[PDB]
């Protein structure tokens, strides 16, 4: 196939790209009207349950003293997950010189963003202490009190704020000229003042496209081991500690490939939706749905043999708090998890290896949740399992969440909803430039043969 | 401009040093 | 030239200025009142029922 | 009298007329697109861009700030026994993660503000957006300005040579 | 600061309760040698937490 | 060709030397011929393995430096049935006819009755309770199927290309080898990660890593790629690299190589941050012994050689764009692999850094060599690049 | 290549600004956390 339907122009891509944007409030679709109401729905939900947490404590959840690390963390790893494809799609693939990047990285790394936001919330939420967030930060005081630096929160500190700001920067800088294509196409006086002071007066000089075409390269360079190191952080705020579950060492690159699995899940189960609903066919193709479902098979393929080497390493050693572990995933109290886990990430991506499942649109939308789903019951596995049953079996107690950590999940749900759909009302989902800048170069590969 | 820099920056030193002088009130 | 008048580059730039100037002030306030004297009840005559002279 | 611009319908126009501008002697000219074209900076923008100088140097500044911030915090200024670690450079594990979020962090935004500042962007207001045709130059329009800082630009003469280029439209744009 | 450098503030123990005995010029090999006779510990143990909290 | 040649004679001179060193050193020490013998056929598995697998990858992500290096790819990975014949020295070190190759006790910990039997000398209950896993038969036979996969993969795959060059449609016979890369790159990795643990961490069983065999993946990846810079740069006047072949080739291999250079540290600062933060006496002797008797050195110079210089050199946009600078830079990475296989394997046998013999140098350059001789004479077989390849656009640019 | 505003005379009157901005506010801020108490 082509990741560009024939039949485009500059012009038509800009009209078609900027007109769902820059539409008055009056012609708001019906449908993104209900969208936005579910979503503030939830964000109601979400605000009721920040404030009975921060009126009552953290001990509405379900943590105890084995458990205390449980749904706050396996949605703070899964929601900062989310954003490693966005990221990997605005950067890696700008990088790897990939072409089908120009028509996703737009929405993915705004995707980045609003995942970042509601998991960056997470600990300031989960910390029990919720106002002293900034005692982590190496800030100055008049204790002469410092940040440990050897625990792997103060580097989920660092890699936290790097990665919001790095992403937040990258995702402006990508915005620039799409904030003065909205200028210029706006209709109004007083619109054109809110794009023009985000554009900056940018031009499109050809001297201004050279310092913007190496600042992208040179941020593509540095936000992919800056994204690497972040999932890392997130797998050493596990690895580093002496948990028989959590002490394994290959979490760094088995959260990598797990956070870009679930990434792309997201980002296919929301191309999806906005593919049918919005006039892009012709820039999301099957070919884009196709080589991000490839990219989804090869990451769960990962994850997959993640899941080999923690099983190889319970039956390779020795260890009795290994081998009860392994014995605990399989017929625990909580081995469902572990179950519904094999079932969500290792039957339901033998269909993916299929070219008809691959172009498959709802094929790919129920593999998509249920990788979704699959993912969140591998945090849970990690986490939650591991810290119920420990060395000392006097420690041993089962976790059971409440009601209030599963609506607190339903809550970020809808900030995040609510983000995504004030992003498509007010910007566009995908990038007016470097689309043209496809469309320029498909017609000179045509010239070329 | 920088002239309007330097006035900034006289206008920002002059109000945070009246802030330091209300610190040791 | 369209839209934005002569003096916006010069505004613009006095903007971002101004609200790195103003990060670094409320930064500043906020250690400032946190280390004050008011704040910490230093070199203030704290008042007794008696007025008991030292 | 800041310079003349003409208008061109298709990115080859364009290119043949930055590459026919600079064959007779025009320096000190901009081309204007609403995507990067290559085919014209490689003739008017060919050099080094200053921003990987500024990335380089503010990334070892990040590095050396995040290295030295733990190590001053945790080792000289306060020295706490947590876990039994190292209290000299034999902590230099978990000293890494830190010093490479700082180094990536200052790095990037040596990229982003960089860019701005080394481009000119911080200028909203541009002469060149006198031109009423200006607003379509993101919108499918293509222009080249030969300014008027150039040694041999003269009013008539560089719009005669611009018309000599078979444009669609020269505005003699003003400041 | 005084449990790491008490040197600075140490006095003979027979001047706590005079009001009028100022450090003399130097203060420093006195507030040492004081340190030595009194036998007060080095910063890592007067700096150790439960030294205060609890 | 000339060029070809002469690498091919310098390959069959160095394997001469390394084996008739090796086998000098084997009549002083021939349990130290067999260690040494160890440690040179992980450094000289690096490259075959790693050009079967970015062979995979370029051909399921097609590129310029894809096509350029494609061949040489196949010509290394061609090699895999001569290493599967390599590895009949150490499965008869660690099979019960060590007693009749001079080798007094068995090659790996395992191949012990007196460790792995109760009741014996030793009876170590840990290496006891991976009896099956870790027996000569088991781990022959495992060895044997990674052997059959790996040749059977790599020659399909060289066969279709050939196929490609000589008669058939060129996009038909791109999806064949595209969808084999596909399953193939699941199947290398798995088979690596396991050649990788039952070669290599097989020796200590007190100990386990797994992120290992990745690591081990990661290695390979930057030797081979330094490997493709040197043999690129060789090659560079052979009339058919100077028609179609251009600088962004050769820009995309150094960016690899640095990319896979910043992924190499990043897997083994990943393990040691691991092990390290959680101080369990399980894994901590790995380190213990890679840092006690003079190994700290060789850890630093792994991080300062290693990682800070070509990390340094290979930041720079022009030290990739020439072949001259890739291939020193290549050369010294290829020797830094050398000293990281070497602090990776040798304290393992010897223990000490003074205790390095000169079999420990002799193996590595000699079975290198025979490597050398044997990926010169498969690429002197073939073109030395896809002309009928539906990705040969790419190298146009 | 040269930069944009290469040639203005403004340009090491601001920079000029910026850092003694910069470094300004670096010694007010070292004075409050250092040197205030
Ligand atoms: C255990 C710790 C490991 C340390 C990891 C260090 C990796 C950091 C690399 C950052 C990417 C910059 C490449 C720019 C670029 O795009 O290069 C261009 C060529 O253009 C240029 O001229 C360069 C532009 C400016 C470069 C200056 C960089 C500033 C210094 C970085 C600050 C970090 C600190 C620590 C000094 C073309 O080259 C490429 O595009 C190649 C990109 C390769 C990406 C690497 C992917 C590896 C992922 C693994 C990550 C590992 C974990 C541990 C982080
Ligand atoms: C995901 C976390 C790790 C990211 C690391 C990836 C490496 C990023 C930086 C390396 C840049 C490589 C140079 C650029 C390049 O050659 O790639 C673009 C390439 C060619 O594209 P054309 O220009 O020719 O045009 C084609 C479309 N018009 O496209 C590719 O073929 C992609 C190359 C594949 C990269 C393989 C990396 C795999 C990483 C494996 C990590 C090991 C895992 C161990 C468990
Ligand atoms: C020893 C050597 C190292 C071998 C490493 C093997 C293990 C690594 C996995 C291999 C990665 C290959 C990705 C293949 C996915 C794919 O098929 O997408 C192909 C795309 C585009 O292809 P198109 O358009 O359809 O056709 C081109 C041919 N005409 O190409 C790409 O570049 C996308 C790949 C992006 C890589 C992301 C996956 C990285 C895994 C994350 C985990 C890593 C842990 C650190
Ligand atoms: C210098 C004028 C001091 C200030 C300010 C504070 N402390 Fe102190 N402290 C000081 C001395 C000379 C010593 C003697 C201990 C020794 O070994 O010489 C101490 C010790 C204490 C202790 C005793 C605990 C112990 O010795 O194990 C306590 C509980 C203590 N200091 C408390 C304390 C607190 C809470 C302070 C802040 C208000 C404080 N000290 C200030 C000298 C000085
Ligand atoms: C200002 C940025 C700070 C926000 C991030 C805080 C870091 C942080 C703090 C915690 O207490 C954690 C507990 C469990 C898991 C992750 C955690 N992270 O990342």
């Amino acid at each position: 196939e082509a990741y560009l339907l024939p039949g485009e122009t500059y012009t038509s891509i800009s009209a078609k790209i900027g007109d769902v944007p820059l539409t008055p409030p009056l012609k708001t679709p019906k449908g993104w009207l209900a969208g936005f109401s579910v979503a503030f729905f939830m964000l109601m939900i979400f605000f009721v349950s920040v404030t009975w947490l921060f009126i009552r404590g953290v001990g509405i959840w379900g943590i105890n003293i084995p458990v205390g690390w449980g749904m706050d963390i396996i949605n703070f790893v899964w929601w900062i997950g989310i954003g490693h494809a966005g990221t990997l799609i605005s950067a890696i693939l700008l990088l790897l010189n990939q072409g089908w990047r120009n028509s996703i990285n737009r929405f993915a790394e705004a995707m980045t963003l609003f995942a970042v936001a509601c998991a960056g919330l997470y600990p300031i939420l989960h910390l029990g202490r919720p106002w002293l967030f900034y005692w982590l930060i190496p800030y100055p005081n008049t204790h002469g009190m410092w940040p440990q630096f050897r625990s792997a929160l103060a580097w989920d500190v660092f890699a936290i704020s790097t990665y919001a700001t790095v992403s937040l920067v990258f995702w402006l800088v990508g915005l620039i000229p799409d904030f003065a294509t909205l200028r210029d196409r706006a209709k109004n006086i007083w619109v054109k003042r809110l794009y023009g002071i985000a554009a900056l007066g940018w031009r499109g000089s050809a001297r201004h496209w050279h310092r913007y075409e190496m600042a992208s390269i040179l941020l593509a360079g540095l936000s992919t081991p800056l994204v690497v190191s972040v999932h890392s952080i997130i797998s050493l705020d596990f690895a580093i500690s002496q948990v028989p579950g959590w002490q394994v060492t290959v979490f760094p690159p088995y959260f990598v490939a797990g956070a870009v699995f679930a990434g792309f899940a997201m980002v296919l189960l929301l191309m999806i939706p906005v593919r049918t609903f919005y006039g892009f066919e012709n820039y999301i193709t099957l070919h884009h749905l196709d080589v991000m479902a490839k990219v989804m098979l090869t990451t769960g393929m990962i994850v997959v043999y993640g899941y080999f080497m923690e099983v190889f390493a319970s039956l390779y050693s020795g260890n009795e708090f290994e081998e009860y572990l392994l014995y605990n995933r399989l017929f625990g109290p909580s081995s469902w998890a572990y179950w519904g886990l094999l079932f969500c990430n290792a039957v339901a991506i033998q269909p993916l290896w299929f070219k008809k499942v691959r172009q498959n649109i709802p094929a790919l939308l129920i593999i998509s949740l249920i990788v979704s789903v699959g993912m969140w019951l591998e945090r849970y596995v990690i986490i939650v399992i591991s810290l119920e049953r420990d060395f000392l079996p006097s420690s041993w107690d089962i976790y059971i969440p409440t009601i209030w950590d599963w609506s607190l999940y339903i809550g970020t749900f809808g900030l995040f909803f609510t983000l995504l759909f004030l992003f498509i009302r007010v910007l566009p989902m995908i990038n007016i430039f470097e689309m043209r800048l496809f469309l320029y170069q498909e017609t000179e590969k045509a010239k070329q043969r | 401009l920088s002239r309007l820099m330097i006035a900034g920056l006289m206008v920002f030193l002059v109000l945070s040093l009246v802030v330091l002088l209300a610190g040791r009130l | 030239a369209q839209i934005f008048p002569r003096n916006a580059n010069l505004l613009s730039r006095l903007s971002i200025f101004a609200l790195v100037l103003l990060v670094v002030e409320g930064i500043l306030i906020l250690g400032v009142y946190f280390r004050s004297n008011y704040f910490r009840q230093v070199n203030v005559a704290i008042e007794q029922p008696v007025a008991f002279s030292h | 009298v800041y310079g003349v611009m003409a208008e061109f319908p298709t990115p080859e126009a364009l290119i043949e007329a930055t590459r026919k501008a600079k064959a007779a002697g025009y320096t000190k000219m901009d081309a204007f697109s609403p995507f990067p074209i290559e085919e014209v900076i490689e003739e008017i923008a060919h050099g080094d861009t200053g921003v990987p100088r500024l990335v380089l140097l503010f990334g070892l500044i990040g590095a050396a700030s995040g290295f030295i911030l733990q190590y001053i915090g945790n080792l000289v200024d306060y020295p706490l026994n947590v876990g039994g670690r190292p209290l000299d450079i034999t902590n230099w594990p978990a000293m890494i993660p830190i010093t490479f979020e700082s180094g990536i962090l200052l790095a990037s935004f040596a990229a982003a503000i960089g860019m701005i500042v080394l481009n000119g962007l911080p200028s909203p207001y541009h002469p060149v957006f006198n031109v009423p045709r200006f607003q379509y130059a993101s919108q499918d329009a293509f222009f080249l300005c030969i300014e008027a800082t150039d040694p041999l630009f003269d009013r008539s003469r560089t719009s005669q040579f611009l018309r000599s280029l078979n444009p669609m439209q020269v505005s003699e744009v003003a400041y | 600061n005084c449990h790491r450098n008490p040197e600075l503030y140490v006095r003979p123990r027979e001047e706590v309760y005079n009001m009028d005995y100022v450090p003399p010029s130097n203060q420093l090999e006195i507030g040492r040698q004081l340190v030595a006779e009194y036998g007060i510990m080095p910063p890592d143990q007067l700096t150790n937490c439960y030294v205060c909290h609890r | 060709i000339p060029q070809l040649g002469q690498v091919q004679m310098l390959g069959l001179a160095a394997a001469v030397i390394g084996i008739g060193v090796l086998a000098a050193g084997y009549f002083l020490s021939p349990t130290s011929f067999f260690e040494s013998y160890i440690y040179g056929y992980y450094v000289a598995m690096t490259i075959p393995l790693g050009c079967l697998g970015f062979l995979m990858v370029q051909h399921l992500t097609g590129g310029a430096w894809g096509v350029t290096v494609r061949r040489m790819l196949e010509a290394g990975a061609a090699t895999l049935p001569i290493m599967g014949l390599l590895f009949i020295p150490i499965a008869l070190g660690y099979f019960d006819t060590y007693k009749a190759l001079g080798l007094e006790h068995p090659l790996y910990e395992w191949a012990n009755p007196e460790v792995v039997t109760p009741g014996g000398a030793e009876f170590d209950p840990i290496i006891a309770h991976k009896v099956p896993w870790l027996s000569p038969l088991w781990v022959t036979a495992r060895i044997a199927i990674f052997f059959i996969i790996w040749s059977a993969l790599a020659l399909t795959l060289r066969a279709w290309s050939r196929q490609q060059d000589a008669g058939g449609d060129a996009k038909k016979l791109a999806t064949r080898m595209r969808r084999l890369s596909g399953i193939g790159v699941a199947l290398f990795v798995i088979t690596v990660t396991f050649f990788s643990f039952d070669v290599a961490m097989s020796l200590d069983p007190h100990w386990f890593s797994t992120i290992y065999g990745a690591h081990y993946m990661a290695n390979a990846g930057l030797m081979t790629l330094a490997f493709l810079a040197l043999m690129m740069s060789r090659v560079r006047d052979a009339a058919l690299f100077r028609e179609y072949v251009s600088v962004k080739p050769i820009h995309d291999i150094g960016k690899l190589i640095f990319a896979f250079t910043v992924l190499w540290t990043y897997m083994s600062y990943g393990q040691l941050v691991i092990i390290w933060s959680g101080d369990v006496a399980e894994f901590t002797p790995w380190y213990v012994h890679r840092t006690q008797h003079g190994w700290v050195f060789v850890a630093l110079a792994l991080m300062l050689f290693a990682f800070a210089l070509p990390f340094f050199v290979l930041l720079f946009r022009g030290t990739k764009r020439n072949l001259n600078t890739l291939a020193t830079i290549a050369g010294w990475i290829v020797v830094m692999r050398f000293v990281d296989m070497a602090w990776i394997i040798l304290p393992e046998f010897r223990e000490h850094l003074w205790d390095i013999a000169i079999t420990d140098v002799a193996a590595p350059i000699g079975l290198i060599g025979l490597v050398i001789a044997l990926f010169a004479a498969n690429v002197q077989q073939a073109p030395l690049l896809p002309l009928r390849d539906p990705n040969m656009e790419q190298l146009q640019n | 290549m040269q930069p944009e505003w290469s040639g203005d005379p403004e340009v090491k009157p601001v920079f000029l600004a910026v850092t003694l901005t910069g470094m300004v506010a670096f010694l007010l801020m070292v004075w409050l956390f250092a040197f205030y108490w």
